[PDB]
């Protein structure tokens, strides 16, 4: 398992407002020493939040959502991790949300192999047109304007060569199911 | 395949990712 890169991807927590706290079957995943970088569409959407996910890893990058407290963090970034370029963006901005044509737009303005979004509170992980999208949900299961019924979810992605696993954590009730999706970059 | 012993964050005793964590 060495040379693999370990990135967790989550937002739209919405502590304290929505929900007080990660889920326990989620935070008995989330320990220290495991994840080298964390990419967060936002919605934390307080300092307390961005504190925790410190605790997780060093390398915390954030974007921001239309409820963050936090007027300094980006609308939009762009990383490169392993061999791939990755975008991030919270994602009230597509409209109507999860918008296909508008995400596919940003992966070319953005010029990205990956696009990660937000805003739905409903997880994404596919290949349109040979580029991967991924949404990792609400980690916290937090409502949003239009649904009440909401999956905690977040996402891990394992980079190793042109290869990403992206690995989708559900919590259904209290159990968790996890999914695996491979992208290979053409 | 069992994708709670089988990802990086499991606390599986069986799990490959968690026996290179425990490597330390």
């Amino acid at each position: 398992m060495a040379g693999h890169r370990l990135v967790l991807v989550l937002g739209d927590l919405h502590i304290p407002h929505r929900c007080n706290s990660l889920p326990a079957k989620f935070k008995k995943l989330l320990v220290p020493g495991k994840i080298q970088h964390i990419l967060c569409t936002g919605n934390l959407c307080t300092k307390e939040s961005y504190d925790y996910l410190k605790t997780l890893a060093g390398d915390v990058h954030i974007v921001r959502g239309d409820f963050d407290e936090n007027l300094n963090y980006p609308e939009q970034k762009v990383v490169t991790v392993g061999q791939f370029k990755i975008g991030l963006i919270h994602g009230h901005q597509v409209i109507p949300w999860g918008d296909m044509a508008s995400l596919a737009l940003l992966q070319r303005q953005f010029d990205v192999d990956i696009l990660i979004s937000g805003h739905t509170h409903k997880f994404e992980a596919f290949e349109h047109e040979n580029k991967f999208y991924i949404n990792p949900g609400s980690a916290t299961g937090a409502y949003n304007a239009l649904e009440t019924n909401i999956i905690p979810s977040f996402v891990l992605m394992d980079i190793q060569a042109s290869t990403v696993v992206t690995y989708v954590y559900q919590l259904i009730g209290d159990d968790v199911k996890v999914e695996r999706i491979e992208y290979k970059k053409p | 395949q069992d994708l709670m012993i089988n990802n990086p964050l499991s606390q599986d005793e069986g799990s490959l990712w968690n026996k290179f964590f425990q490597d330390k």
